[PDB]
Formats: structure tokens, C-alpha cells, sequence
């Protein structure tokens, strides 16, 4: 048949399922997803690389005074300082002292750091639901990797399949996200051309090869004192000297749902929430008839000892009588019980065991074998161990959890006062009729 | 403190660790007395304690 | 797995215990005390020769 089902998008848990083909042994099959890999939409906004102040060699206007020509430079600064006096070994480089002025000009540009040291302010929206799943189809571990969309079904070895697409379209990412080569940060940046002087990303450019450099360094050139033949000036704060300290934890630790990080490109990893539809058609060559199945009689199952652990702390014993030799589809019909074994070779009047658990103490349950219902009881126990280093499988339950003798206790307490309400009813009718006995 | 979800802990350059509790197991009995608060202290303690 | 027993303090009598993990077939093991030697801590007060 074709069979379509939806598994909960849960990383690292074996999903067993029945594929009913009536008139045939129902193809119970096990498949388990491995990767949940999202990739948001590719849209670079701008770059932030480490600038440098470019102070060109200034102009000592000896015995004269000039003007202040303005060039189109980011954070341009120029000033004709009067009263200057140059020093060298010979002292006065200019001839006199008084009339010597000096032009001072500086600005900021990019550095050679920007070929590798930069950070992309980046726009991120809806992602690509890519994933990987391994199906143990009939002793055959076949693992595939594709994107969950709805149309791109891929087919290998009698098995077509389209995973997904993802229902719960939650992403860890938002629109504003800044990225450096080892670390991503879903933070708001100022937009391009909007950097406040001295801020995070105060120097702004589009690419590492854009010649446009939006810069903001609030710079101002102060006056040299005397003979200090240089450019004393203010401070141009780099954001990159504090591009590390504000980071804190990165988004490998801010993500919920166990979601992790892959760089270049940035894939969200194994972020288990929601559910994924898979739909697989296999034709009848994988389906064995019920009359071609060895029919089991004597469905006498029991358990030596069960324990509602995390792992398969129950293992039950099936004594049985098949008709002949051949495979048998063994299956847990109820989600409370998870058999870890797909199909077993059955011979006839023989006995074997089955590995499973639930999370409750008294599991009473009907297994399905060669399309055959079998009831079996199981007293499980609270397991001795306490820390578990792995999530469990069968423990996905609710509150209506059956018990050993609190069934009998709740039967004991519902056999309480309602009988006295029946007594109350007989007292009520006997006091009614005697009041009606007057007339 | 480990929640019912489980807890990640990372320490230094080495890879983090992911942890899951059990059902608050081994506080258990049935008995000729009640011992059903025992079974409750298995069966999700301190939530739906109010129902009994 | 874990198996805590309280055997009686008996020199030279064996003890059979039913060791069994939850899920597998049981086993009976023998342990035995051989000696309980109580060493008192001492201090010489004085001697006499
Ligand atoms: C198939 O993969 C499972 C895990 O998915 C592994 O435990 C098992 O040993 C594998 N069996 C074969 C036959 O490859």
C-alpha cells in the first residue's frame, strides 16, 4: 500500500508503526529521524569590519596662514592651528616662531583587517526544513537525507517517500542577526547608515569590498601645546575592541528545544518540536499473505519480571503455537508500550521473549502477532536507578495511568456512600408515602 | 536542579551534557495501609496531589 | 543489580542469598563470615618487672 503517517518531530527516538494491509501480514516497520536541520533565507544586509584612523601627514604652514579645505571623507576633521613652533635637532624648522601656523587633517577609513575580520549584519526569514531519517525496513537500515517540503518525494529500493513538511514553523532566528565567523547572535543592530558614534557597529559598510564606509567616531582635533610636532587628537572608539565582551553565551545556549548551531551556512540542528508527515508507498512484493503467514494459535503470553524504567525494563515471555515456519509481524498496538523488535521468525509450538516497557506499574495489553490479538498482563516496578543520560520512548503518556491495586482501592471507595444514597432514596419514598397515607 | 524536561550543562571547551530524570522512583509500595501517596510520589508527585 | 543483605553475626556458618536483578533469572550465592576480630586501642600506663 501507500501509507501516510505523522510522527512527532522528536530527535533520536525509534518510531514503530503498523502498516495495515488486510488480507496480508501487516507491515510493521520501524523508522527514526536523525537530523532536524533548518536553514534560514539568505539575505546579507551589511558588514562591520575594523576601521583605522588615517591621519595624513599634516601641513606645517610656516610664516603664513591658510584655509581649511574639506574632502568627502568619513568623520572628516581639519583645523589650522596658529601659534605653532616646530622642533628638531636644529629646533625651529620654520625660520620664525610667531607667524608659523600648521594645518591638521585626519579622518577614518577601512583596514586590511576587513579581508578576514568583519561581521555580517544579516536578515533572516523562513527556513528550509531539511532532515534525515533512518528506516530499518526488514533488517535493512536505509538512511536518507532531504528537505521536508511536500512535493520532492525521493525513491530508493521500492520505497518512495516525502517527509514533512514541518507543521510547527518556529525558528530560533529573527530578522536582525549579526554573525562573526564562529558565532551567531540574534540581536538587533542599528541599520546601515545609522551607527551612533562609539557604538556596536558604528563603522558601517555593505561588503568587505564596498568602498562606502559609513563611520561615526565623534573625533575632534585638540591643540598641540608647544613643539609637539604631531597631531594630538581625541579618541575614536572601535566597537570591535568590545565586540567580544557583550557576547555572553552564544546561541548554542540561548536556543530552546535542544537546538544547535551549524556555521557557513547556519543550520539549526535537531530542534525537536512539532510533527512531521511521512508518506511511503511500497507495493505488494513486501506484503506476505495471512494464509502465507504462519497462523499462531495458543497465544499464551506472560512476563517473568517487568520494570517501568526508561529503557526496556520489561521483557515478556510468549509461549505460542504457530502453524508453520516463517516470519511474524509483532506489534504494540498501544502507545504506552514500545516493543523494540519489528518482526520475529516463528516456527510453531515454541516460546520466545519481547523487550519493552511503559511508565506505569500494571500494564495489561494486547500484542498483535501474525494479525492476531493476544492479551497479556505485566506487573512492572519502579526502577532502582535515578539519573538517566538519554530520553526514553514509551514514557509519552497522560494522567489516566492504570495501577496495580489502586484500581481495587478506587473500587473500594466507589463502593462507599452511593449505596447510602440508595438508602436515602428508600427513606425518602417511605417518608413520602406515609405523608400521602393521611388522606 | 533537573526539571521534568531534562537539563543541558556545558563546562569549558568540552562538550555539554544532557540529563533526564526518572519518575521519582523507589518511593513505592501498596501495603495493607494506604501507600498510595507512595505510588503518587512515583506517579508525578506534587502535581495532582490536590485531586485525592 | 544492587543487593543489600543483613546476615546474622555468625562465625563459621554460611549464608545463602537470593541475588536477582529485575528481569532475569535468579541466583543463589553463598557468603560466609570466618572471623570477627575486635582490636582494642591501647595505651600502656606503667610496667612491672
Ligand atoms: C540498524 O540500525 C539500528 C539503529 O537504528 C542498530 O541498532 C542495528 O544494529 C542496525 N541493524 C542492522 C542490521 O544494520
Amino acid at each position: 500500500y501507500e501509507h501516510v503517517t505523522v510522527i512527532p518531530n522528536t530527535v533520536g527516538v525509534p518510531y514503530k508503526t503498523l502498516v495495515n494491509r488486510p488480507g496480508y501480514s501487516p507491515m510493521v516497520l520501524e523508522m527514526e529521524l536523525l537530523s532536524v536541520t533548518l536553514e534560514p533565507t539568505l539575505s546579507l544586509d551589511y558588514i562591520t569590519c575594523e576601521y583605522k584612523t588615517v591621519i595624513p601627514s599634516p601641513y606645517v604652514k610656516c610664516c603664513g596662514t591658510a584655509e581649511c579645505k574639506d574632502k568627502s571623507l568619513p568623520d572628516y576633521s581639519c583645523k589650522v592651528f596658529t601659534g605653532v613652533y616646530p622642533f628638531m635637532w636644529g629646533g625651529a624648522y620654520c625660520f620664525c616662531d610667531t607667524e608659523n601656523t600648521q594645518l591638521s587633517e585626519a579622518h577614518v577609513e577601512k583596514s586590511e583587517s576587513c579581508k578576514t575580520e568583519f561581521a555580517s549584519a544579516y536578515r533572516a526569514h523562513t527556513a528550509s526544513a531539511s532532515a534525515k531519517l533512518r528506516v530499518l525496513y526488514q533488517g535493512n537500515n536505509v538512511t536518507v537525507s532531504a528537505y521536508a517540503n511536500g512535493d520532492h518525494a525521493v525513491t530508493v529500493k521500492d520505497a518512495k517517500f516525502i517527509v514533512g513538511p514541518m507543521s510547527s514553523a518556529w525558528t530560533p532566528f529573527d530578522n536582525k542577526i549579526v554573525v562573526y565567523k564562529g558565532d551567531v547572535y540574534n540581536m538587533d543592530y542599528p541599520p546601515f547608515g545609522a551607527g551612533r558614534p562609539g557604538q556596536f557597529g558604528d563603522i558601517q559598510s555593505r561588503t568587505p569590498e564596498s568602498e562606502d564606509v559609513y563611520a561615526n567616531t565623534q573625533l575632534v582635533l585638540q591643540r598641540p601645546s608647544a613643539g609637539t610636532v604631531h597631531v594630538p587628537y581625541s579618541q575614536a572608539p572601535s566597537g570591535f575592541k568590545y565586540w567580544l565582551k557583550e557576547r555572553g553565551a552564544s546561541l548554542q545556549h540561548t536556543a530552546p528545544f535542544g537546538c544547535q548551531i551549524a556555521t557557513n551556512p547556519v543550520r539549526a540542528m535537531n530542534c525537536a518540536v512539532g510533527n512531521m508527515p511521512i508518506s511511503i508507498d511500497i507495493p505488494d512484493a513486501a506484503f506476505t499473505r495471512v494464509v502465507d503467514a504462519p497462523s499462531l494459535t495458543d497465544m499464551s503470553c506472560e512476563v517473568p519480571a517487568c520494570t517501568h524504567s526508561s529503557d526496556f525494563g520489561g521483557v515478556a515471555i510468549i509461549k505460542y503455537a504457530a502453524s508453520k515456519k516463517g516470519k511474524c509481524a509483532v506489534h504494540s498496538m498501544t502507545n504506552a508500550v514500545t516493543i523494540r523488535e519489528a518482526e520475529i521468525e516463528v516456527e510453531g509450538n515454541s516460546q520466545l521473549q519481547i523487550s519493552f516497557s511503559t511508565a506505569l506499574a500494571s500494564a495489561e495489553f494486547r500484542v498483535q502477532v501474525c494479525s492476531t490479538q493476544v492479551h497479556c498482563a505485566a506487573e512492572c516496578h519502579p526502577p532502582k536507578d535515578h539519573i538517566v543520560n538519554y530520553p526514553a520512548s514509551h514514557t509519552t503518556l497522560g494522567v489516566q495511568d492504570i495501577s496495580v491495586t489502586a484500581m481495587s482501592w478506587v473500587q473500594k471507595i466507589t463502593g462507599g456512600v452511593g449505596l447510602v444514597v440508595a438508602v436515602a432514596a428508600l427513606i425518602l419514598i417511605v417518608v413520602l408515602c406515609v405523608s400521602f397515607s393521611r388522606h | 536542579t533537573v526539571p521534568t524536561e531534562g537539563l543541558e550543562v556545558t563546562w569549558g571547551n568540552n562538550e555539554p551534557y544532557k540529563y533526564w530524570p526518572q519518575l521519582s522512583t523507589n518511593g513505592t509500595a501498596h501495603g495493607h495501609p494506604h501507600e498510595i501517596i507512595l505510588y503518587y510520589y512515583e506517579l508525578y508527585p506534587t502535581m495532582t496531589v490536590v485531586v485525592v
